[PDB]
């Protein structure tokens, strides 16, 4: 418990995924918060609704 | 009428040089507007609900759909898809003020009185409008209309001799009120000078311009915008901020008041129509039918405003319902024919209004532009000054 | 599991195949989804 791990979501408590090839997808678990900043400021620049 | 007995040859290139289809011939003095509601078939004054529905529910759907998508699209969208939701919504909303509008004049729904006045309050406070002050304010126009020194609810025009006794008064072009007029009448923004009838509306919040038994019923009147102004523009701002206001509530604002202006200004101003004065020549029949002007649209822009550009109607027959407006014009220009005014909505005509026709003289009965106008009278001003030699 | 790494950038392995360019570029072997 004492060491937290730090993630991206919807607004409604759900996990971002990345469908890739064959509808498989993947999650993912930063422990940095700039490794999610990076992930969504790459979001924003292909989607800006779920960046947004 | 300014261009009287004159072949068709003179009047059409009139026409095809201002931007007017159809020019006016002349009217014989001595009349009233109500006398051709007799030329009007008694089927136009019935009531049916199908209309009633139609014309309260079109507008609000072009509403809805310019905010579903600018909210589906908040703040990630461009300058020119904001720009057009904008003009949606405030088109949407010129439809249903013309709705509030009829109700104002009792003649939407006249067998359910307290719900048309509730209506129509409700429709005009989002626009900062007041309902019994725009009855009244309506009503001293119509009585009035194209008089000159008296029309202050309409498009009075800046006539040349107050404009010289401002320059007299200024020592000069140079003054505050100068650049005042200079940029309003002018620019493009002449395009949206509605702005100042709205603030001319609260007539000081003051109770002393009234009848006193109706002091209640005026107060009342105030308070449903402010009540909007004091309940739901907080609200806006809170949940949206400086952005999520300009987008959501004053670009549709000025979008309206454009409608507004320009309808009106275009509506009783023209080269050809003077503005006598009263007792030199003011006839009521006369200025109500001969001078207006009718502008057209396309159609559907006309279903989205609720004919919102048919005035000369509504002029003779008051009672008449909005959505016999179009029908009833038809009938109108059968027989009032040769003595009508007509204009289509085009880019030279609003070139022509903002460039050329600025100023009203009256020796010579016509406007002019303000510039040329100004030089001139100033160089009148050099005359008189060699001219004050001794 | 796990996802093995080699810090060239530095490229990863999974058991799609990402590569966290020094920025983000998760190549395949285009998000969107969201889970339920
Ligand atoms: C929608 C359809 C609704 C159906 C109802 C249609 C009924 C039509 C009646 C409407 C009458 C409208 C009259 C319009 C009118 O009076 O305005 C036209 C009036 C001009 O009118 C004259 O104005 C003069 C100025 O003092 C005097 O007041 C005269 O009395 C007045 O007649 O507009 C002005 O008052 C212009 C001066 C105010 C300066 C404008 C401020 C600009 C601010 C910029 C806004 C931001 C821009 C970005
Ligand atoms: C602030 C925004 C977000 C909400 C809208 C506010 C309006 C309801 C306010 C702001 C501007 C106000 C007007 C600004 C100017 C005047 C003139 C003022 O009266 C005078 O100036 C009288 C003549 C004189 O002082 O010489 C008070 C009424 C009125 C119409 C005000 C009425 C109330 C208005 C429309």
């Amino acid at each position: 418990a004492p060491v937290p791990v730090y993630t991206v979501a919807n607004p409604k408590n759900e996990f971002v995924l990345v469908a890739g090839e064959n509808n498989t997808q993947l999650g993912f678990f930063f422990f940095r918060k700039e490794d999610a900043e990076a992930l969504i400021e790459k979001i924003r620049e292909e989607n800006p609704r779920l960046a947004r | 009428t300014s261009l009287d007995g004159l072949p068709e040859t003179q009047k059409y290139v009139y026409a095809d040089e201002w931007g007017f289809s159809r020019v006016g011939a002349d009217f014989p003095p001595g009349s009233h507007p109500s006398l051709f509601s007799q030329l009007l078939p008694q089927a136009l004054f019935a009531f049916d609900a199908r209309a009633a529905v139609a014309a309260v529910a079109v507008p609000l759907a072009a509403m809805a759909a310019g905010y579903g998508w600018l909210w589906y699209m908040h703040s990630i969208a461009p300058v020119w898809q904001q720009a057009l939701c904008a003009a949606l919504i405030g088109t949407g909303y010129a439809g249903l003020f013309k709705v509030a509008h009829e109700c104002a004049m009792m003649r939407f729904i006249p067998q359910m009185p307290g719900l048309q006045a509730a209506l129509g309050t409700l429709l005009m406070a989002p626009a900062l409008y007041s309902l019994p002050s725009w009855r009244l304010h309506h009503l001293h126009h119509l009585l009035h209309t194209n008089m000159l020194w008296q029309d202050v609810w309409g498009w009075h025009p800046l006539t040349k001799v107050e404009l010289a006794d401002e320059m007299v008064r200024s020592g000069g072009s140079g003054g505050a009120a100068m650049a005042a007029a200079r940029l309003v009448l002018t620019t493009p923004i002449k395009l949206f000078a509605s702005v100042g009838h709205w603030l001319r509306s609260w007539d000081g919040l003051d109770l002393r311009h009234f009848h006193p038994a109706s002091y209640v019923e005026v107060l009342s009147g105030w308070a449903a915008p402010l009540a909007f102004a004091g309940l739901v523009l907080p609200a806006v701002v809170s949940a949206g901020g400086l952005s999520g206001f300009v987008s959501c509530y004053l670009a549709p604002w000025l979008v309206f008041h454009f409608w507004l202006s320009v309808l009106s200004l275009t509506a009783h101003t023209a080269p050809h129509i003077p503005w006598r004065a009263e007792g030199d020549g003011w006839d009521a029949g006369r200025a109500a039918v001969a001078g207006t002007v009718t502008l057209r649209l396309p159609r559907p822009l006309e279903v989205l405003l609720n004919n919102a550009n048919y005035m000369l109607p509504q002029a003779v027959a008051p009672g008449l319902p909005m959505w016999s407006a179009p029908a009833a014009y038809a009938v109108l220009a059968a027989r009032l024919g040769p003595y009508l005014t007509e204009a289509s909505m085009s880019l030279k005509l609003l070139t022509n209004h903002v460039t050329r026709w600025q100023i009203y003289d009256e020796e010579a009965h016509t406007y002019r532009p303000m510039e040329e106008v100004v030089d001139e009278i100033e160089a009148d001003l050099q005359q008189l000054a060699a001219a004050a030699q001794q | 599991x796990x996802x093995x790494y080699x810090x060239x950038x530095x490229x990863x392995x999974x058991x799609x195949x990402x590569x966290x360019x020094x920025x983000v570029h998760v190549f395949r072997k285009x998000x969107x989804x969201x889970x339920x």
